[PDB]
RNA sequence: GAAACUGCGAAUGGCUCAUUAAAUCAGUUAUCGUUUAUUUGAUAGUUCCUUACAUGGUAUAACUGUGGUAAUUCUAGA
RNA sequence: AUUCAUAAUAACUUUUCGAAUCGCAUGGCCUUGUGCUGGCGAUGGUUCAUUCAAAUUUCUGCCCUAUCAACUUUCGAUGGUA
């Protein structure tokens, strides 16, 4: 019996498991005035300016100093591709929540700008993301889970056609998070990879189904 | 009834002060517990703060300490003999502080026998005691001054009257008889 | 008067009006807590034995035990007494209450049946009403069912079938005072917390003693 | 049935007594349903897939259960036959039900009693609720002195009075007052107020004190001192967790020094009588049974604690009796040495209690030697106390005792200071002498 | 009155709160706490009238029940908690630590503070004593009882306290030539080195202080608060460094 | 989530100046002469000691029902 | 400045306290027991300190009146002891 008849007060308690059980993933089910899709001088730069206004944390302030000297325009991003990404990955591995929100948003939008050239950073981006999510298990925060899995949904959505072409490597990456021994990790990672599965056409889908059935027979002992 | 303010007395110069307020609760008094000798019976009074205070109406036993030996025994109080404030208290057997009661002596002489290997009446330097104390032991009752406030704590604790006080109160008893 | 008679074994109760004065004179001079005779009351109460339990006089002022004065009186009632319910903490109202000795002016005398007579009275002896609720403590359920100490209670909770339209639905109490893994963990935490704090205190005291002895050996 | 039966037992009071005694005996009696068990069959297979949706799991479980039944048809036939035959096991509280019935009907048990006294003399195992109900029945008994075995009931009654549960003490005092005699009828309220917890010490100083008002007379003392000693034994077995209980125990042993010499000896005889020493002294120094248990060592520890307190309050005037004081002491310390030698260093609780018993035994030995010394004989038991000295100690007495004056050391010093007590030094090959050296 | 007051009028309030005299009748009576009544800043005054992070008392409730405010390492949720002098108030989402310390003009002063300086807190050892079971303790100027202090700590001596463990890191004696902050009286906020303790018996010990422009004044030992040595304040002083001018 | 038990508050606030002439009050002191809910910081292994701690026992409210009275924030019996 | 803080001794007590309470979660273990352990935080509780207080309290300061010069003490007025 979850909370069915809402009360008259305004601030419920909402324990962490209740917040996760309420949580879902699809931002396309969601919608708002998306700032990065709304203003278009540069996606990364627009989101960067909004987050420079909104966020006041030490880690994001230092990141803002460095990359604010670097990026102000699209050829600057396209040239300094590696430096930006390594600084982003450095602070995400620093693992600080107050700064963990904007860096995840910027990772999504940075891929959106750097589209079909992101496929060389893409692997260790996913690696740092799943390390972040297991750290979030260690510090329970529904906020961090929602942000990180929305970043994964955005990366899948932005690099649809290439990961769809190469679907088996993506699930080979996400199996440490798909078969993870926590109900919500398996739930959210399955929802994101489920969006990609819905996007995939019939032939690569047949290959992926054959591969995942072979992998399930490999994980005969695993039920999760 | 009782209150203990200083606004209803005469002035220091000898004037009569007119009234300033109604009586206040923080200047209350309570009715004295004329604690007598009988079976143990004790009220509890709730006092400022939430603090308990035990009044004794009748109390039989008590804790009396031998100061020269530094020990303490629980004895039975016989009756009040002398009291420096009111011989009506002496008459009515009221137990208050600074009263002079006679107590039982059997636990003290039992401790003395078991501690010094010697009876009383009829390590020798340690065994030697005072002459009037030995006379009281032979009599069967000991003189003891009460030093507790049995209307406040509900305990009658005292000390056995040692040499100089015993001399003074013996003169007092013999002169007042 | 009117006799409010109650059979506590069935939890049943009824009222019988009384007009002739002979049974009233039987009731005279008796007090609350005494006994009377149903045969001396009337015919249908042959064998029954009552007990004067309470009543109200002709204006409403109820009977109160303790006061042996067959009149009305003004008592200073307190927190924990009958015939008075205080509206505010430490309040002592003074109320008019009727004494306990049964006189003539009682509008209602209320009796309880101690011993059943020989004939079945209509409302009292025949029918009954069940208890409203079952036990709520775990040991109360173990008593009321005679359950052994090795047996569990959550399988023997008493349920009630409620219905609203077509959705049949059951209800059952939360068994207060029931031993759980939760309470076991809480007791364990109290123990471990006391132990941890005592260890920290001994450690800090030993460190201060070391510092002090170092100062003195300096 | 509880209010119906007291009106209808009068018709046939014999059969109802047979039923009541049968219900008393029934929880102790065995029950077996050892049915016919056929040979085991290994008929089992995962007939369906295991699913994750729960209602499919439930239907698959139902079908697999029916399949397992029909595959092991034989054992399932037997189990279904049993489960439809239905139970016959008496629920355990039926003894409590029959004891409540017997409590409501005191006169039939009072008439018979030849079938209930075995439970009393076997001392029940029954629970404390049933014990209290049965002792309430014994209080309700009317012709109590004319029961089947009156004095043996009296003995077990006095033991249950000496027990430490004050409720049990109240019940046993009520039954002993049901035993009627004018001395206890005179002092009837006094013992009840002694059992009362609030009036306890005030009552003690009220009428147990010698040479005062309301004191016990001489013949009444002779007839009543068993009762007072049993109730004082219970109040002394009260354990000292807090200041109030410590003060109660101290009050008991500090009013002990005024009774009389054989009454002090009888109290201490009780305290030793709970233990045993006839093992050693039916042997010489060998223990028959290896009773190295926590139960018997905690009995010895309670004994030596009450002996220490009694000596500290009776430093010179107490009686020593060889049959009640000295023999259980050397039994205690020999048992301490025995458990220390016999069982390993894994038993931390038993070894720690053994060390505490050794400490307190040597402490009371040194205390009693300091306290009586030359005032009574020793030649009866010189050899035994010397044996319980010389087994574990003199081999490493210098290696152990070199830091402080030990209790054993101070006992040696008292031995060497007093002339008649040279016999122990004389008794060995001056082993304790060379130990001092 | 027949009991303790619960209301504070607007003009009855302490002056240094800078509460304007038209926005109502009542000023946030600061609840009982570590600091005294006439020298405490409630969190509602601090967050609303000073930082302008809130516009209403309902917004101060929203902030505190969101659990952002921490006063000396611990979360507070009572909006009239008496945050006093030498306090550390950390706002995490804003990434700021504030040492509460007086200004030269006699008012409290926001002092932006970094993490390594916010990690500790001074405290004026004010009552050194021997407690139950024979342990010694010190009572500083904010109620903090610290058992087992250094044996040389005396009355009126500053102790630097590590916050996250409540422990004494080190201490600063009361001798002539130390740097002294003045907290009460006319000159409060004037940081100056202490020259001479004029000591009377049964009266009040005055203290002659002389500050960096070599100006001399006198206060009492109750208002004196030792900071550090000559030219080495353990804390970072506000702007102007406590100098009263023309 | 009604009701009722429990906890806290109702001793603050608001109004008025009748009384009171070293009284109140103002400034200055003292408590080494006392109580203090709350807030804040610290604080309590006592191991054993002779014959349930996987956690003792009673009730009572609200409620069901029977009533009284011209009437009140009246209440009685079960 | 103390008979202070604190400690120790001997007893005393219609005698206190030393958690039979509550929310979220579910991790570490393994003798695979429904066994052992474990996080965050709510209420409470002995003492001590702190704070909001409270009650007493020291000095000095009140308008008109001498056609008001003596006043207070049985009935406490001033001090001493209990």
């Amino acid at each position: 019996q979850r909370q069915t008849t809402k009360s008259s007060k305004r601030y419920r308690y909402s324990s962490f498991k209740a917040r996760i059980d309420d949580l879902k993933i699809e931002p396309a089910r969601n919608l708002e005035k998306r700032v990065h899709d709304y203003v278009e001088s540069s996606h990364f730069l627009a989101s960067f300016d909004q987050w420079k206004e909104i966020n006041l944390s030490a880690k994001f302030t230092e990141f803002a100093a460095e990359i604010e000297h670097d990026v102000q325009t699209l050829p600057q991003i396209l040239y300094h591709d590696k430096k930006i990404f390594n600084s982003l990955v450095s602070f995400i591995n620093f693992h600080d929540e107050f700064s963990l929100q904007p860096l995840l948003d910027l990772l999504a939008q940075f891929c959106h700008d750097l589209g079909p050239d992101f496929l060389k950073f893409y692997e260790e981006a996913i690696k740092t993301l799943i390390n972040l999510l297991d750290a979030a298990i260690e510090f329970e925060s529904s906020n961090v889970f929602e942000w990180g899995f929305n970043c994964l949904a955005y990366i899948f959505k932005y690099l649809s056609k290439f990961l769809v072409k190469k679907l088996v490597l993506t699930c080979d990456l996400l199996i440490p998070l798909l078969s993870h021994s926590k109900e919500y990790l398996s739930r959210f990672s399955a929802e994101a990879l489920s969006f990609l599965v819905r996007k995939c056409p019939v032939s690569n889908l047949r290959e992926f189904v054959r591969s995942v059935f072979e992998k399930l027979e490999g994980d005969d002992e695993q039920t999760n | 009834g009782i209150s203990r303010d200083s606004r209803h007395k005469r002035s220091a110069t000898g004037a009569k002060r007119a009234q300033f307020r109604k009586k206040r609760k923080f200047e209350l008094g309570r009715q004295p517990a004329n604690t007598k000798i009988g079976a143990k019976r004790i009220h509890s009074v709730r006092t400022r703060g939430g603090n308990k205070k035990y009044r004794a109406l009748r109390i039989e036993t008590g804790n009396f300490s031998w100061a020269s030996e530094g020990i303490s025994k629980k004895t039975r109080i016989a009756g009040v003999v002398y009291h420096p404030s009111n011989n009506e208290l002496v008459r009515t057997n009221t137990l208050t502080k600074a009263a002079i009661v006679q107590i039982d002596a059997t636990p003290f002489r039992q401790w003395f026998e078991a501690h010094y290997g010697q009876t009383l009446g009829k390590r020798a330097a340690s065994a030697k005691i005072e002459s009037s104390v030995e006379s009281q032991f032979s009599a069967g009752r000991l003189y003891a001054c009460i030093s507790s406030r049995p209307g406040q704590s509900g305990r009658c604790d005292g000390y056995i009257l040692e040499g100089e006080e015993l001399a003074f109160y013996l003169r007092r008893l013999t002169a007042k008889k | 008067m009117k006799l409010n008679i109650s059979y506590p074994v069935n939890g049943s109760q009824k009222t019988f009006e009384i007009d002739d004065e002979h049974r009233i004179r039987v009731f005279f001079d008796k007090r609350i807590g005494q006994e009377v005779d149903g045969e001396a009351v009337g015919d249908e109460f042959k064998g029954y034995v009552f007990k004067i339990s309470g009543g109200n006089d002709k204006q409403g002022f109820p009977m109160k035990q303790g006061v042996l004065l067959p009149t009305r009186i003004k008592l200073l009632l307190t927190k924990n007494v009958s015939c008075y319910r205080p509206r505010r903490d430490g309040e002592r109202k003074r109320k008019s209450v009727r004494g306990a000795i049964v006189g003539p002016d009682l509008a209602v005398l209320a009796l309880v049946i101690v011993k059943k007579g020989e004939q079945e009275l209509e409302g009292l002896t025949d029918t009954t009403v069940p208890k409203r609720l079952g036990p709520k403590r775990a040991n109360n359920i173990r008593k009321f069912f005679g359950l052994s100490k090795e047996d569990d209670v959550r399988d023997f909770v008493i349920r009630r079938e409620v219905t609203k339209g077509e959705k049949t639905y059951t209800k059952a109490p939360k068994i207060q005072r029931l031993v759980t893994p939760q309470r076991l963990q809480r007791k364990r935490h109290q123990r471990a917390l006391k132990v941890r704090n005592a260890q920290a205190q001994r450690e800090a005291a030993a460190e201060y003693a070391q510092l002090l002895a170092k100062r003195l050996s300096e | 049935v509880f209010d119906t039966l007291p009106n209808v037992y009068t018709k046939d009071e014999a059969l109802v007594w047979k039923l009541v005694l049968s219900f008393i005996k029934l929880p102790d009696e065995n029950q077996n349903l050892d049915y016919y068990q056929p040979l085991l069959e290994d008929g089992a297979n995962k007939v369906l897939w295991d699913s994750s949706v729960v209602r499919l799991r439930d239907t698959i479980d139902t079908f697999s259960h029916i399949w397992s039944k029909y595959s092991t048809q034989n054992t399932s036939i037997i189990s279904t036959t049993i489960e439809r035959r239905g139970n016959t096991t008496y629920p355990i509280l039926i003894r409590n039900q029959a004891l409540k019935v017997m409590l409501s009907i005191p006169q039939v048990a009072e008439n018979h009693f030849v079938d209930i006294a075995p439970f009393v003399y076997n001392d029940f195992s029954w629970t404390e609720v049933d014990r209290n109900v049965f002792l309430k029945t014994l209080s309700k008994f009317k012709n109590i002195k004319n029961v089947y075995s009156a004095t043996e009931l009296h003995d077990h009654l006095m033991v249950l009075l000496g027990s430490r549960n004050t409720d049990v003490q109240k019940l046993a005092l009520d039954a002993l007052l049901a035993y009627k005699n004018p001395t206890l009828n005179k002092y009837r309220d006094n013992l009840k107020n002694l059992l009362d917890d609030t009036l306890f010490k005030d009552e003690i100083t009220t009428f147990l004190t010698e040479n005062g008002s309301q004191s016990i007379k001489a013949e009444d003392e002779k007839v009543v001192m068993p009762y007072v000693l049993r109730i004082f034994f219970g109040r002394a077995q009260v354990p000292p967790t807090s200041g109030q209980k410590r003060s109660r125990k101290i009050a008991v042993i500090s009013v002990l020094p005024n009774f009389k010499k054989p009454y002090i000896n009888d109290f201490l005889s009780l305290a030793s009588e709970r233990l045993d020493y006839n093992y050693f002294f039916g042997n010489s120094h060998q223990i028959n049974s290896s009773k190295a248990t926590l139960k018997t060592i905690r009995r010895m520890t309670g004994f030596v604690n009450i002996v220490n307190s009694t000596l500290s309050v009776l430093r010179t005037n107490f009686p020593l009796h060889t049959n009640s004081v000295l023999q259980p002491l050397i039994y205690s310390i020999a048992m301490a040495y025995y458990v220390l030698d016999t069982e390993s260093t894994e038993e931390v609780h038993l070894r720690k209690m053994a060390s505490n018993l050794r400490q307190q035994g040597l402490k009371c030995l040194s205390s009693v030697f300091e306290f009586v010394g030359n005032t009574f004989d020793w030649s009866t038991s010189m050899e035994d106390i010397y044996a319980v000295v010389v087994k574990p100690r003199i081999s490493h007495f210098s290696d152990e005792n070199l830091q402080q004056p030990s209790s054993l050391l101070r006992l040696f010093l008292y031995w060497a200071h007093n002339p008649s007590l040279y016999q122990f030094l004389y008794y060995d090959e001056f082993a304790t002498a060379t130990a001092l050296m | 009155a027949r009991g303790p007051k619960k209301h504070l009028k607007r003009l009855a309030a302490p002056h240094h709160w800078l509460l304007d005299k038209l926005s109502g009748c009542y000023a946030p009576r600061p609840s009982a706490g570590p600091h005294k009544l006439r020298e405490s800043l409630p969190l509602i005054v601090f967050l609303r009238n000073r930082l302008k992070y809130a516009l209403n008392g309902r917004e101060v409730k929203a902030i505190l029940m969101q659990r952002h405010v921490k006063v000396d390492g611990k979360v507070r949720t009572d909006t009239t908690y008496p945050a006093g002098f030498m306090d550390v108030i950390t706002l995490d989402a804003t990434n700021e630590n504030f040492r509460l310390v007086y200004d030269v003009k006699g008012r409290f002063a926001v002092h932006r503070i970094t993490d390594e300086e916010a990690s500790y807190k001074l405290g004026k050892v004010k009552k050194v004593q021997l407690g139950k079971k024979g342990v010694p303790y010190v009572v500083t100027h904010d109620g903090r009882t610290i058992r087992y202090p250094d044996p040389n700590i005396k009355v009126n001596d500053t102790v630097k306290i590590d916050l996250a463990s409540g422990k004494i890191t080190d201490f600063i004696k009361f001798d002539a030539g130390k740097l002294v902050y003045v907290t009460g009286g006319r000159n409060l906020g004037r940081i100056g080195t202490i020259v001479h303790k004029e000591r009377h018996d049964g009266g009040f010990d005055l203290v002659h202080i002389k500050d960096s422009l070599d100006n001399t004044f006198v206060t009492r030992l109750n208002n004196v608060f030792v900071i550090g040595e000559q030219g080495k304040p353990y804390i970072s002083l506000p702007k102007g460094k406590g100098i009263k001018l023309s």
